[PDB]
């Protein structure tokens, strides 16, 4: 995903 | 009027009961209580 | 009783307390692609799913006004639950209002839709769109606004409008990075401001990744  | 109406999202014309919009004609009525 | 209709989300269900409200209004602020168009499409879906697995185990009724509904992405959410594609769009009822005063008119035709099957959720994607002289749209507004928390006392159905009475529940969307996107909720005497992150996925929302 493109969670930080 | 098809346009106006509700469809099935497969495409089906959805039928209403004519006694069933005169069932709740007065639903949404805010008559003095 | 209520029933709480989860959105796919589990850190969403759990900043709504359980999921999406029946009996009440759901009102969700943003643009189109912010998550409030497809949280809409996922709930079309959820709300058919046994109470068990978070679903209100009804129908699900979509007015539309941006023409961003899509079939299609109802089938992949359905494909993701396990559940007949089939029988979940033959489940959804759906409606694209032309204008205000169609709008209000497809609340006649909900409501007797309604007294003949079960359903669950009522979507008005968006309520406010097609009002955008002044003072009269507000009005019809107004009392379009009261007519959907009307039909939500009376058919006991989760009501959840993009874009207030105590019951109403609002969610605040924005962008996150790629895929993720972010809902924020206010004046809750349990939290002055709480947020949750989630993703919009082919196969509609869920939690967010890293
Ligand atoms: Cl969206
Ligand atoms: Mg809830």
């Amino acid at each position: 995903g493109s969670m930080g | 009027p098809t346009l106006l109406g509700f469809h099935t999202a497969s495409g089906k014309k959805v039928k209403i009961a004519k006694e069933s919009l005169d069932k709740v004609k007065n639903l949404f009525d805010e008559k003095e209580q | 009783e209520i029933i709480q209709i989860t959105t796919g989300s589990k850190e969403l269900d759990k900043l709504l307390q359980g999921g999406i409200e029946t009996g009440s209004i759901t009102e969700m602020f943003g643009e189109f692609r912010t998550g409030k168009t497809q949280i809409c499409h996922t709930l079309a879906v959820t709300c058919q799913l046994p109470i068990d697995r978070g679903g209100g185990e009804g129908k699900a009724m979509y007015i539309d006004t941006e023409g961003t509904f899509r079939p299609e992405r109802l089938l992949a959410v359905a494909e993701r639950y396990g559940l007949s594609g089939s029988d979940v769009l033959d489940n959804v009822a759906y409606a694209r209002a032309f204008n205000t005063d169609h709008q209000t008119q497809l609340l006649y035709q909900a409501s007797a839709m309604m007294v003949e099957s079960r359903y669950a959720l009522l979507i008005v994607d968006s309520a406010t769109a097609l009002y955008r002289e002044l003072s009269a749209r507000q009005m019809h507004l107004a009392r379009f606004l009261r007519m959907l928390l009307r039909l939500a006392d009376e058919f006991g159905v989760a009501v959840v409008i993009t874009n207030a009475h105590a019951s109403t529940t609002r969610l605040y969307l924005r962008k996150g990075r790629g895929e993720t996107r972010i809902c924020k909720i206010y004046d809750s005497p349990c939290l002055p401001e709480a947020e949750a992150m989630f993703a919009i996925n082919a196969d509609g929302v869920g939690d967010a990744k890293d």
